[PDB]
């Protein structure tokens, strides 16, 4: 899956998420090549399985892959300049 | 770094002492308050020197001139405050850069140097010299490719001086980073 | 341990059921199977092992255990829902 996220630019400060969105590629292995437009969230969407993967994830706390995975999934909006909390 | 500067072991000492009391307050809470999970000390220090390492990338990104003036600037007449777009990145040189460079290094020999010493209460997860290095890179390459893109939209310092950066970035990289 | 490692309360590593415990564990309930068994006195070993409570059971463990990029990739095929319009854009 793709995750695209859309951040503000902010030296001295931090690179404030403004959003998030994901693209399951299941739909590209028909499609072959698609123009969409991605609405973005404030955080990604998940069932229990996701939260149980992560917090699995998350105890591998010295593995990079893991730590980056860990780090993309629990990236959410810095809320700001436009709302804190998605629906699903 | 601000309240326990290097150049007094003193402080240093007043410091590693101060984590050795929190050390002792951590050990208290877990002890005598009989608190399960407490804050852990070496992660509380942790926070804390990243807050100190970002204020010190802040500064650094925002005062360059003034701090790569004082510090070891090539020219008397360039220490002091030298233009906001000279002291964060410039359009006209690589100056700047190759002066953040310099800072960067400089920090990061303090914090290998003198502090991962003064605090090495828990060696195996602060060692203060590479949370330098990993912190101070970040915060960097960021600004660095905004200012090389940005570079390339006026092209007023020459294809050599892009170059001649490129072997300095070149050598960073290769020495601190990769 | 939603609150302990999925979640922002603590800055613990959870402690995983660890290989021991993963053992240990797959070994009691191999024996609460023999007990409600009993020797066929008790549940048919056919209908334990096909139980859904029992698998179940033995699938949140196996995630335990599971390397990086298995999770990694059971996260993308069971996630499917990630794909289907996000809800407040």
């Amino acid at each position: 899956e793709l995750q695209v996220c859309v951040k503000d630019y902010c030296f001295a400060r931090e690179d404030r998420t403004v959003g998030l969105a994901v693209l399951q590629l299941r739909e590209l292995a028909q499609r072959g090549s698609a123009a969409c437009w991605l609405p973005l969230g404030r955080r990604i969407h998940m069932d229990d399985t996701g939260l149980t993967v992560l917090r699995i994830l998350s105890q591998r706390s010295n593995d990079e892959v893991a730590k980056e995975f860990v780090k993309l999934k629990s990236d959410t909006r810095s809320a700001e300049e436009g709302g804190a909390a998605p629906a699903p | 770094r601000n309240n326990f500067p290097a150049s007094s072991p003193e402080r240093l000492q007043d410091l590693k002492s101060t984590v050795d009391l929190l050390t002792s307050i951590t050990f208290f809470r877990m002890k005598v308050q009989e608190l399960q999970s407490p804050p852990r000390a070496s992660q509380v220090v942790k926070d804390c020197v990243k807050a100190c390492l970002n204020s010190t990338y802040e500064y650094i990104f925002n005062n360059c001139h003034e701090l790569y003036g004082r510090e070891y600037q090539t020219d008397p007449a360039k220490k002091g405050e030298v233009p906001p777009e000279e002291q964060g990145p410039s359009i006209k040189n690589l100056d700047f850069w190759s002066k953040l460079i310099t800072l960067i290094v400089s920090i990061i020999e303090e914090d290998k140097n003198s502090y991962t010493p003064c605090l090495n209460q828990f060696p195996q997860e602060l060692n203060v010299g590479k949370i330098s290095a990993e912190v101070m890179w970040s915060l960097f390459a960021q600004d660095m490719k905004y200012a090389m893109e940005e570079h390339d939209k006026h092209r007023l310092c020459k294809s050599a001086d892009y170059m001649n950066l490129h072997f300095k970035v070149k050598w960073l990289y290769n020495e601190y980073v990769a | 341990f939603l609150s302990k490692l999925k979640d922002h309360m603590v800055r613990e590593e959870a402690k995983s059921l660890t290989p021991k415990q993963c053992a240990v564990v797959e070994l009691a309930l191999d024996t609460i199977k023999q007990y409600f068994h009993a020797g066929g006195v008790g549940l048919k070993k056919t209908f334990l092992e096909k139980s859904p409570d029992l698998q179940s059971l033995r699938y949140a463990l196996s995630l335990y255990t599971q390397a990086t990029d298995l999770l990694i990739k059971t996260f993308v095929q069971t996630q499917s829902a990630q794909g289907s319009g996000v809800e407040d854009p």
